[PDB]
């Protein structure tokens, strides 16, 4: 029967929907969406507690720790507006600050139950999402009618509930046959998942803590296994701790679990995550003005890592590789690759590490290797695990979660055949293939590479030709676009200005640099114009038919190499064709690393 | 032999360290006596005792007090360099670099223990470090003509390399 | 003494660590108490 508390507090949501206009125009938004383009988005909203504690900070507390008396009023409310308004019950999800209940798996404890909290940590196994049912529907060849039932359980409602465990009907009231009508009944979708502590937070040599999660209907795959996640939710307990009958056993405990509303992915370093900023008028005008300057490039390449000093070649690469060009598909099946690599060879204290470290902090999705930390199945994802229910599959490498990306790799030169072979594929094909004992597959791994390497002596050595100081296979080097020779010869000014430099140190900002980055590969696509194309056949021919010594080969890959940075410089510009500019720029650039 | 020859792994690997002491054992009839000395003085237990028992009454600390008063100077300061340290500093990498680079260019080898800008900041370092023992957040020559001195105590005793000789 | 005390580190605006930590080796011949040296900073720093 109706509660007066309840309608009490359905009336003061109502009040707090009314004060603030934000979230009402945002239904109209979704109900108008789903209106006119039929895809269906979902019926939730998100509610900022800040926004509550202004209001009504009674009713913040009651929602903060007794939600199991106060947020089903306010979904009430809510869907109220919404069936107000308009020409599925509709649900809520929660942001802002949560203060003292903002935990890990590890400082979540018995004094924290029944009450909304919001956790983080990595997801380490998820679950099949399987359908539930929840309405049957039948038929009686007989009589010519349709019946129906319902189901529920235990954890589809926040307060305890006397069960009513109703039975599949398979006949009449009448004792006649039914026949199911599988189309007609409903299921919705169900996953579990499992989160633990941060390998990043964890004390080390400790065995980690973690907790279960449950998600229903349109939370059910939002996340993959090794992601960094925040999810909030209701800290729960179920059943009974062995109290019912006499169950001598008192080991176990009450069963827990969160009963989650809300997930957010996280992006980290060297993590499978990629960033993305929200693009504002404001953003979107200073950068479409920044395009119409023409040392736009000058000032891209100067901003990078500007606590080192010089390699403003190698900070054009970086950019250009950032950038990059465009891959073409041909309906015949064929695939062109249209990724940049680049590769360093210096001497032991010309900061490749330090630029390294840059592009791992910079990109929006790469990962960090070193040359024996990962080898085997840790760069291909060649390692098979399986299931509880049977199955064997497969789990991502390196390469493999860095599809879309870019991978940085510190000592290049340690490696072994091994792996080279493996990387062959991948810098070429951009694909994996895997075959074991029970699967047969093919994986993409379109990534691109930098990668730093010394020299065999130690040093860089000019009395002897770069074969015997660079020490690897031509047909590996055929696959790095670009290659750079860097070597430190003392001079007087130069030594002195560095020492000013460094001195300075030690007593345009990235994120413009990074908004700037994903608009330019989000929007723009140039095409080929007949200039660039007379250029690159020029220079190509004069690098074929040359009698230079070089530092790399000379075959098509180069020709493809001089197509894919013009398209890339282009991309730079934000210009929807190539111009003989940016085939200029590509022609002086592979000259000046080649020679 | 070149002290790069005398080490069993790659010379560069000694690139990145800050400071460098290699301790050589000569033969001395008055050395040798002196730690004989002290060592048999030690095992007797007067070393138990004296100094260490007396030089706590003022000229010497104990063993927690030092590391909880390291724990508290890390905890609370962080130096500065000033701009004298700067440019003397800056000067005397620059002279070193040259005399190297004379040095190297006299012959056709190279040599085992290089310089580079690993140096410079391993002085900038040294020079912050003994600043911060005092508490001081601002670092003056002073402390500057003592890191330098460190410097050449430890690190430039690579003039028993061959080419550094000159 | 300089070791344990430890240099000043700075963080950049574009996300460089210059580090402010020093790092010290010992070449020497056997029999010189190069080994006790280590032991005692091991049992005098707070960690170790
Ligand atoms: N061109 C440069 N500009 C500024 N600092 C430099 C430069 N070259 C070297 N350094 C300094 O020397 C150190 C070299 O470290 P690292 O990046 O490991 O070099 P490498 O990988 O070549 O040995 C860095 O800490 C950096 O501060
Ligand atoms: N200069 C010295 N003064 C006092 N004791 C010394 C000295 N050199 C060596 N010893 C003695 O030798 C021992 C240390 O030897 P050890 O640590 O093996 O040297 P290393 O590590 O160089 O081989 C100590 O117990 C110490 O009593
Ligand atoms: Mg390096
Ligand atoms: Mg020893």
């Amino acid at each position: 029967a109706p509660d007066a508390v309840f309608g009490d507090r359905v009336r003061r949501f109502q009040e707090f929907l009314d004060t603030f206009t934000s979230y009402r125009d945002s239904v109209r938004s979704i109900q108008v969406y789903n209106s006119n383009n039929a895809n269906i988005l979902p019926h939730r909203i998100i509610i900022s507690l800040d926004d509550l504690r202004e209001f009504d900070r009674s009713f913040w507390s009651g929602i903060l720790v007794e939600p199991a008396y106060f947020i089903p009023p306010a979904e009430k409310a809510l869907t109220d507006l919404a069936d107000s308004m308009d020409d599925h019950p509709w649900k809520l999800s929660f942001k802002g600050s949560f203060g003292a209940h903002a935990l890990s798996p590890r400082t979540l404890t018995a004094q924290h139950l029944n009450k909304l909290v919001s956790v983080e940590g990595i997801v380490t196994k998820t679950s099949l999402v399987r359908p539930k049912l929840i309405r049957s529907v039948h038929y009686a060849a007989k009589t010519g009618r349709f019946h129906y039932r319902d189901y529920t359980d235990a954890t589809t409602t926040l307060t305890t509930r006397i069960p009513t465990p109703a039975i599949y009907p398979t006949e009449d009231t009448e004792g006649n046959k039914l026949t199911t009508e599988y189309g007609y009944s409903t299921f919705i979708d169900h996953q579990r998942i499992t989160v633990q502590e941060m390998p990043e937070m964890a004390p080390a040599g400790q065995l980690p803590r973690s907790i279960d999660v449950i998600l229903d209907d349109d939370l059910v795959d939002k996340t993959k296994p090794g992601d960094r996640v925040n999810v909030v939710g209701v800290f729960k307990s179920l059943g009974a701790g062995g109290m019912n009958q006499s169950n001598s056993n008192t080991l176990i405990g009450f069963k827990t679990l969160i009963l989650g509303n809300t997930v957010y992915p996280l992006h980290a370093r060297s993590t499978g995550v990629a960033a993305r900023q929200m693009l504002t008028d404001f953003d979107i005008r200073n950068i479409n003005k920044l395009s119409k300057k023409k040392d736009i490039f000058d000032i891209l390449s100067q901003s990078l890592a500007p606590s080192i000093y010089g390699h403003d070649h190698i900070k054009k690469a970086i950019l250009l590789m950032l950038m990059g060009g465009v891959e073409k598909n041909l309906e015949n099946g064929s695939h062109l690759r249209g990724d940049i690599n680049i590769l360093m060879v210096g001497d032991p204290s010309t900061a490749k590490s330090q630029l390294l470290r840059f592009v791992l902090n910079t990109a929006s999705l790469a990962i960090a290797t070193t040359g024996r930390g990962s080898s085997g199945v840790g760069l291909t994802a060649a390692v098979t695990t399986d299931r509880e229910t049977g199955e064997r599959r497969l789990e991502a490498g390196a390469m493999v979660l860095a599809d879309r990306g870019v991978v940085c790799i510190d000592e290049f030169d340690k490696m072994t055949d091994v792996d080279r072979v493996a990387i062959h594929e991948v810098m070429e094909q951009q694909t994996v293939t895997i075959a074991k004992a029970g699967i047969h597959t093919t994986l993409n791994a379109r990534c691109s590479v930098i990668a730093a390497a010394n020299p065999v002596f130690g040093q860089y050595d000019v009395n002897r030709d770069p074969h015997q100081n660079i020490a690897l296979p031509d047909s590996l080097l055929s696959r790095f676009d670009l290659l750079f020779v860097v070597t430190d010869d003392i001079n007087e000014i130069r030594d002195r200005s560095i020492s000013e430099h460094v001195l300075r140190t030690h007593r345009v900002t990235i994120p413009f640099l990074r908004k700037y980055v994903q608009y330019a590969k989000e929007r723009v696509i140039p095409q080929l114009t007949q200039e660039a194309i007379n250029v690159i056949v020029k220079n190509y021919t004069d690098l074929r038919n040359d009698d230079n010594t070089k530092k790399s080969p000379i075959t098509a890959r180069t020709l493809e190499t001089l197509i894919r940075l013009a398209t890339a410089h282009a991309k730079v510009r934000l210009s929807k064709t190539v111009n003989k500019v940016d085939a200029k720029v590509a022609a002086n650039l592979l000259r000046f690393a080649l020679l | 032999k070149s002290p790069g020859d005398n080490i069993d792994f790659q010379t560069t690997i000694l690139s990145r360290f800050d400071m460098i002491f290699i301790v050589k054992d000569d033969h001395n009839e008055e050395r040798d006596i002196s730690i004989a000395n002290h060592v048999i003085n030690i095992h007797t237990g007067n070393a138990n005792a004296m100094q260490n028992q007396q030089e706590e009454n003022g000229s010497e600390i104990s063993i927690e007090k030092m590391k909880r008063y390291i724990t508290y100077c890390r905890l609370k300061c962080a130096p500065r360099l000033s701009p004298q340290a700067a440019e003397k500093l800056s000067s005397n990498f620059v002279t070193i670099r040259k005399q190297l680079l004379i040095n190297e260019l006299e012959s056709t080898e190279r040599s085992s223990i290089p310089i580079t800008i690993r140096q410079l900041e391993a002085i900038i370092r040294i020079t912050e470090s003994l600043a911060k023992l005092e508490l001081s957040p601002i670092a003056q020559e002073r402390h500057v003509d003592e890191a330098i001195r460190l410097f050449q105590a430890s690190t430039m005793d690579a003039a028993s390399q061959d080419p550094i000789g000159g | 003494v300089c070791l344990l005390m430890g240099g000043s580190k700075k963080i950049l605006p574009d996300g460089m660590r210059l580090r402010g930590d020093i790092n010290v080796l010992l070449l020497g011949d056997p029999g010189t108490a190069k080994s006790q040296l280590l032991k005692f900073v091991e049992k005098v720093s707070p960690i170790a």
